[PDB]
């Protein structure tokens, strides 16, 4: 019996030191994703500023083109969300 | 009919060039006009037109004969004549030229009438304003205290208002403009013949036709061609300019102007003569250089002068941009021009506002006009989404603080954006107040956050909105209907199409005609999308009358439908969504309006009597930013507007259609240049058409444009940490920037940190107004440390200035109303006149001016006969007596004279009782000397009228004699009348009723015929009732004058009638005739009335003895108010005096105290402290139960049920006549009704644009307090009695006066008078009479509700 | 016999290492702690960006726009 | 044996702590596969404006 | 004793169990690869605005 005590302990353990192994380097994925997502989150910055500070303009009707030829719309009101939704 | 239907009296359409252009051109009439100026009218075929209108050729060939013949030199060509042919902008330094003076009688023999009567009189108006200082001060110098100079009676007036320059002018156009309007009338009605009058004068030779005039002075040797409209306007400006002068060479107060306003006459008189159609513009800077002047006077140093060079230098741009004149001379002129403005007080140079209109207006060309609104319009414009989201935000804040402070205080239901932060969240759970400090935070989730719907909004929820007449414009096809056919037949001729049909339709008569109606099916146009597919739509401009600005010089119009939408969306935006802000102070009632107007000018006004308050006052010009409002700005206010009110898609609507549309300028007389360009959707962006315009129009959305200018203020505000409370209306906004500072600081380093805490804020609204993508130049924003300017009235240290003079330059000679009755004339010139009083000018000039112009309006009616009429027995009889002219002008109107402006009204706007006042000035007026004791005699004997029970309902305090509703009146209606039932809307399905007549007089009988009459009650249960409202909905019709042309049209008036109406004014005097020529018969009895009797006794015998036939004897109870000055026997205490009143017996006063040392226009500090005087109290009820949301229909028949409760009776039979009147209006039951009714005690029985009722100078300082008087007629009394005391305060204090070298006190015991009685009602009284048989709209909803309750 | 008691000697002691080896893959866990926080702020931002390019496209004049209810 | 059986005893505790520790180990899954469902919206939305942008 | 022999049986089996639920833990590594991959086109789309 105590062989059966300790000769399978073991075997587990081998495989349980193993686990441990594979556990290990997931972490390692985990640190670089910290530092990928870090870089990320300085990047949206970027955009989002450059977002914010943007020029719209209304092109109007300087050439003066019959409204015939300016009607490129469409004519249909349309339902799409804003801010929430 | 055409003696109604009549030319118009003043100038209501604008100037056209191309209609004068045409009338000259047609008739080959003599010009120096060059190719250039014609523009379209130079190419048109002028052959064909003169072949058609062979009548108007026959005129004006006629007329260019006449010109040659007596001035050969016009047949020479090529401008070598010495004759030079002028336009109407080159006259105006000749128009003194004109003179007619020979050749001419009726204008002769009107001022010698004029100043027959006024002779008669002057004496007794003297003797009655001197009784009435002694009665209301104590002493004898309550008027002349200001001038002691020279005092002008009611005869210096008339002289000077005779003998004055313009005077000969002014007669000259006169005679001029009845001759035209006879020849109108004349061609109208189709003689054909006489129509051309020639009055050859000496030196100034006229030809009046019913189409022009040429006028031409041998002394200059210039001829000009005036069209009716330009006749009119040339009149009205000289009747103007005669009136400014004449108040100032009477008036002390205006005196120091005189000189100064003739000299700029003279000046941009010839200016014009250089310029033209170009000198308005120095006209519309001089109107922005008064508000330099007082910039000019600021405490700041870098804030003083700015706008003063700034206009200069525009001032000097316009001088040299035709190079006219060189630098050299535009800088003189410049000078010569400023030189009038300087070295005076501030509110005379606030009243240099009459001149703008001193000149007259432009020449407008529809091109011109659409020349500005295509540079605004159709024009690139940068936007900044960030400024536009942080207004979006702080839109949305405002909008959820206002449904809290409502609804009761909880969020309007919301969903709150995945970034809301924590903070947010909590703040929407908790349902909490946001801080405008949070909110300029963060606001990247106060916006994009959705107000889900808030309101249960009806587009039927008002009906007055549909039922007002507004400009529609025709289809898109037969689009120039509205062009003379004569242009434009041609044009189609060589297109082979049909001629345009013509349109008249009107919106109100389109709607009225309309068999289905249904407001939510009408909204379906925009809701739907149906707007942007609709190719009958047309929106087009018209050029707007009385402007001299290229902005604002034309108003459109649209199709029937998209104003149908226009008008409903408004209404949604003002009954719901625009109640929710109140950063803005603006309000609907004027009383608190001008309170905290007050209140934001007098903000920095701080006494000696630590840290102090400073205020620095911006206003800005919102005139252009119509033009500048583009979809980028609105779309998301109108998305969250949209979500508020449930609908999808309503507002967005106006850039929408109009980036799809072609709109034009529409002028009869003004066609497009080029003869090819037929239809609207290929025009080009020139001439008169303006392509895909992206902004907006005036007035259209104008409360969506105002919310978001109002959440910019408040965003710049918050940016800038400084506290603010703006006022933004239409077209301009005031806001007081308020700072701290230290108390001690000199105050003249108080305004400059003022100043310093404002720049801030100026830059940020600069900054935010911008991104919005609507740039503020220096024109329209202007910074003071003293004042702003709000309703074109300024707000200077304390007080608003006077202005009185541009209210005088539009005091003419006759009403435009159709009626044209010499009631509604004088009714004109007494409010006229009452507008001078509040506006600083003497009350003494003021009451003698007042009686002075109703002489002269009548005597003008007299001898300026409108109508012939084949007996001048009546006209004869009132011409060849003076005597008869002043008594029947000094007679009060509600007595059946013409002098509707009472002593009373000097002081106090609340009247009252009208009948009281008119027996006190009557009494005044026969004390004095101006009637004799037996007119009022003969008034008291006078025979009972021709009166029913409802004339006695309807209008209280009136009596049973005939001929006091003037004819225009009964013309608005008969046009009500005539459109009502025509009227076939499901709206209007019931109100028509063609036995209303006889329903109102059983129910004004039941109501009235009972032991006790109370006219009161009745009107109020009358207009409580189904039957009143139906009167009020049928009295919302607008009542136009097209409106009463289509009414007299399609319902033509009998024949007697139309005599009656033409004859009104001869059927008037006839019938005053039997009480102003000589002492009649009367009663006995009536020799108990004595001039020393109480008015209110008097009252109540004639209100008893005229309505005698109708009542048999019972009395009336419920109107009688004491006069205001007969009730008040005042005292003023300057030094060792002493109260006389007080000091014998009487004890009952209001006391009024104004310190010492109060210098106006100076440091704050010096004088005593400041503070907003007394204006006025409006209303101001815990019924059993408070219902909310109730109808119309509801609270309308609890105020009937309770006043018949209060007032015929507490009973069960009372109680039985109550429940069936509400039924009429309601479904409540009994006891629902009992106990939903209101408290039945002290009944108010109330029923029935920025006028300021004082200048509020010395007004400010006062003490006041009525602790010795006992305080709802007498909470009335005692407002009034207080409101003259400061009338009384402010006249004793003259705006000449500036300083206060001794402390005054004013008693003003109201105690030991005649006039105050007990008050007795609510008596038990039965009906007297079954119940009339009511018919009631039961399905009408506006006028009866089957669900009042949930 | 001593062997065996020895041999459960080194079992124990290896338990105890696993215990070492766990340890370090516990700590790792912290990292994480910072990413949950961290992710929210990504998603703050993100979201912020994502409202405004789409207002920007409601803007657009040419294409009517539609609110859900 | 009194020696052994402390051993035993002591074994138990290290047992106890391996239990303890490794259910932590557990708990770290929690947010791990919660930051996963979350990182997962962001791929969709970020995709999403992709075609707006475009 | 032969108690604790079974003992650890139990808590060894909880190690089997354990073990057995960590294996589905590597599985995250597949996010990680996929959130990666969504960054890099997230940096490689804001290049177009940029
Ligand atoms: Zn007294
Ligand atoms: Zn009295």
């Amino acid at each position: 019996e105590i062989m059966d005590l300790l000769r399978g302990m073991d075997a587990r353990l081998q495989h349980l030191e193993q686990k441990v192994d594979k556990v290990l380097a997931q972490g390692s994925m985990v640190t670089q994703i910290k530092n990928e997502l870090s870089t990320v989150k300085t990047t949206l910055a970027t955009i989002e500023g450059m977002m914010a500070t943007v020029k719209i303009m209304d092109p109007g009707n300087p050439t003066g083109v019959p409204v015939d030829e300016l009607r490129r719309s469409f004519s249909d009101h349309v339902t799409i969300v804003s801010g929430p939704g | 009919l055409n003696e109604i239907l009549l030319p118009e009296v003043h100038l209501n359409s604008p100037i056209v060039r191309y209609k004068l252009f045409y009338y000259i051109l047609h008739g080959q009439l003599p010009n120096d006009l060059e190719p250039d100026d014609l523009g379209p009218l130079a190419n048109q075929n002028w052959k064909a037109i003169r072949a058609e209108e062979s009548q108007v050729h026959a005129r004006l060939k006629q007329i260019r004969v006449e010109l040659i013949a007596r001035i050969p030199s016009l047949r020479w060509t090529r401008s070598q004549r010495e004759i030079a042919i002028l336009i109407w902008p080159r006259i105006l330094p000749i128009l003194q030229a004109y003179d007619l003076r020979q050749s001419m009688q009726l204008p002769t023999v009107w001022e010698k009438l004029t100043q027959s009567t006024v002779n008669l009189i002057s004496d007794g108006l003297e003797r009655v304003v001197l009784h009435i200082s002694n009665q209301l001060t104590g002493k004898p110098n309550l008027f002349t205290r200001s001038r002691a100079y020279s005092i002008p009676s009611t005869r210096e007036l008339s002289q000077i208002w005779f003998n004055n320059e313009w005077s000969g002018s002014v007669k000259t156009w006169l005679m001029i403009k009845y001759r035209m309007r006879q020849l109108i009338t004349n061609q109208k009605t189709g003689e054909l013949t006489d129509l051309v009058t020639i009055v050859d004068t000496r030196s100034t030779l006229c030809i009046i036709t019913p189409e022009l005039v040429a006028l031409y002075s041998s002394e200059h040797k210039a001829l000009t061609y005036l069209t009716f409209e330009m006749v009119l306007m040339v009149t009205d400006m000289l009747e103007g300019r005669l009136n400014v002068s004449s108040l100032c060479t009477a008036s002390h107060y205006l005196s120091p102007l005189k000189k100064r306003i003739e000299v700029l006459l003279t000046l941009v008189d010839d200016l014009a003569l250089l310029m033209g159609d170009k000198v308005y513009g120095i006209v519309s800077s001089l109107e922005s250089f008064v508000y330099a002047q007082l910039q000019y006077g600021d405490p700041v140093i870098d804030i003083k002068g700015t706008f003063y060079g700034f206009i200069c230098n525009e001032i000097l741009d316009l001088l040299t941009e035709d190079n006219i004149f060189t630098e050299e001379e535009a800088n003189k002129v410049l000078l010569d021009l400023t030189s009038q403005f300087d070295n005076l007080s501030p509110d005379l140079t606030a009243e240099l506002l009459c001149i703008m209109r001193l000149w007259g207006h432009p020449t407008l060309t529809a091109s011109q006009a659409a020349s500005k609104v295509r540079e605004s319009m159709c024009a690139p414009k940068v936007l900044d989404f960030q400024t536009i989201m942080k207004t979006l935000a702080f839109f949305h804040a405002i909008l959820i603080n206002g449904y809290r402070r409502s609804h009761n205080g909880i969020w309007p239901p919301t969903t709150l954006h995945g970034n809301a932060p924590k903070s947010l969240i909590e703040m929407r759970h908790d349902n909490s107040e946001l801080k405008y400090e949070y909110v300029l935070k963060n606001w990247k989730s106060i916006s994009m956050l959705r107000i889900h719907k808030c309101f249960d909004a009806s587009p039927d929820e008002d009906l007055s909105i549909f039922m007002k007449d507004k400009a529609i414009s025709c289809p898109r096809q037969d689009w120039m209907g509205v062009f003379r056919r004569s242009l434009i037949k041609q044009r189609y001729r060589d297109a082979n199409r049909p001629l345009p049909q013509p349109f008249n339709r009107r919106l109100l008569l389109n709607f009225l005609e309309d068999d289905r109606f249904d407001p939510i099916k009408e909204l379906e146009y925009v809701t739907s999308g149906e707007y942007l597919r609709d190719p009958e739509f047309c929106a087009s401009y018209s050029l707007k009358e009385k402007e001299i600005k290229a902005t604002g010089r034309i108003f459109a119009k649209m199709t029937k439908r998209m104003r149908s939408c226009q008008v409903i969306a408004e209404s949604l935006l003002a009954n719901h969504a625009g109640k929710l802000m109140r950063e803005n102070g603006v309000v609907l009632d004027q009383l608190k309006l001008t309170k905290s107007l007050l209140t934001m000018n007098q903000i920095g006004i701080i006494s000696e009597h630590g840290f102090e308050i400073a205020a620095c006052f911006l206003t800005t010009d919102l005139t252009k930013y119509c033009l500048n409002w583009r979809y980028q700005v609105i779309i998301p206010f109108a998305r969250t507007l949209n979500s508020m009110y449930g609908i999808p898609h309503l507002f967005e609507w106006i850039h929408l259609r109009l980036m799809r549309s072609t709109l034009y300028v529409g002028d009869p007389f003004n066609p497009p240049s080029d003869p090819t360009q037929l239809d609207l959707d290929t025009a080009l962006n020139d001439d008169i058409f303006i392509v895909s315009p992206r902004g907006g129009i005036e007035g259209l959305c104008q409360k969506l444009w105002t919310m978001i200018s109002i959440s910019t203020i408040i965003l710049s505000a918050t940016e800038a940490n400084t506290r603010v409370m703006s006022m933004v209306q239409g077209d301009n906004q005031a806001i007081a920037i308020t700072t701290r500072v230290v108390r001690s600081l000199s105050h003249s380093e108080k305004k400059e940190q003022a100043y310093k805490a404002s720049k801030l804020f100026f830059e940020r609204l600069r900054a935010n107004n911008h991104g919005i993508g609507h740039h503020l130049k220096e024109q329209e924003t202007i910074l003071s440390s003293d004042f702003f300017i709000y309703s074109k009235r300024v707000f200077y240290k304390g007080r608003i200035l006077t202005q009185a003079l541009k209210n005088v330059s539009k005091m003419c000679l006759t009403a435009d109303i159709l009626g044209d009755c010499s009631q509604a004339s004088c009714s004109n010139l007494a409010t006229t006149v009452m507008r001078l009083t509040e506006n600083g000018v003497e009350k003494d000039l003021c009451y003698f001016l007042n009686a002075f112009m109703t002489i002269r309006q009548l005597c003008y009616d007299l001898v300026f006969p409108q109508t012939k009429s084949l007996s001048q027995d009546i006209t004869n009889a009132y011409l060849n007596h003076p005597i008869l002219i002043s008594r029947l002008c000094l007679l009060p109107s509600q007595l059946g004279g013409l002098n509707f402006l009472s002593c009373s009204r000097l002081f106090n706007r609340n009247i009252g009782d009208p009948l009281v006042s008119a027996i006190a000035d009557v009494k005044r007026l026969i004390k004095a000397g101006c009637l004799d004791i037996w007119v009022l005699y003969n008034i008291l004997g006078r025979r009972p009228g021709k009166g029913k029970w409802s004339t006695l309902a309807a209008d209280p305090y009136t009596l049973n004699i005939d001929y006091l509703v003037p004819s225009t009146t009964f013309l608005k209606k008969h046009a009500q009348y005539t459109l009502m039932e025509r009227s076939v809307n499901p709206m209007l399905r019931g109100v028509f009723s063609e036995n209303a007549a006889e329903e109102e007089e059983e129910l004004a009988q039941y109501l009235l015929d009972r032991e006790v009459v109370m006219p009161r009650v009745a009107h109020v249960i009358l207009a409580q009732s189904s039957c009143g409202r139906r009167k009020q909905i049928q009295g919302y019709l607008d009542s136009t004058r097209t409106i009463i042309r289509y009414s007299l049209e399609v319902r033509p008036l009998s024949a007697k009638k139309l005599n009656t109406v033409i004859e009104y004014n001869l059927l008037y005097l006839s019938y005053n005739l039997e009480i102003i020529e000589k002492p009649n018969i009367v009663q006995p009895f009536l020799n108990a009335i004595n001039v020393d009797t109480c008015s209110i006794d008097i009252a109540r015998s004639l209100r008893k003895l005229s309505w005698a036939t109708l009542l048999n004897g019972r009395p009336i109870e419920g109107l009688e108010t004491p006069d205001p000055i007969e009730l008040v026997h005042g005292c003023l205490i300057i030094g060792s005096d002493e109260c006389e009143h007080c000091s014998s017996g009487d004890d009952k006063f209001t006391w009024f105290f104004l310190p010492k040392g109060i210098r106006l226009d100076d440091d704050p500090a010096s004088n005593p402290p400041i503070r907003v005087p007394y204006i006025g109290s409006k209303t101001d009820v815990a019924s059993m139960a408070y219902i909310k949301g109730a109808s119309v229909s509801l609270k309308s028949a609890l105020r009937l049920a309770g006043v018949y409760i209060w007032a015929f009776g507490d009973t069960e039979e009372s109680w039985q006549d109550a429940y069936e009147l509400a039924s009429t209006r309601v479904n409540l039951t009994l006891e629902q009704l009992q106990s939903l009714t209101p408290l039945p005690t002290s009944a108010n029985l109330v029923h029935r644009k920025f006028t300021p009722a004082s200048s509020y100078a010395f007004s400010s300082f006062v003490h006041i307090s009525n602790d010795c008087q006992i305080l709802t007629d007498s909470n009335l009394i005692y407002q009034q009695v207080m409101i003259t005391g400061l009338a009384l305060i402010e006249t004793w204090n003259n705006p000449p006066i500036n300083f206060s070298v001794y402390e005054t006190t004013l008693h003003l015991h109201t105690g030991s008078s005649c006039c105050i009685r007990p008050v007795e009602s609510c008596v038990v009284n039965p009906p007297l009479l079954p119940v009339p048989l009511i018919n009631v709209p039961q399905m009408n909803k506006f006028v009866y509700d089957p669900e009042p309750l949930s």
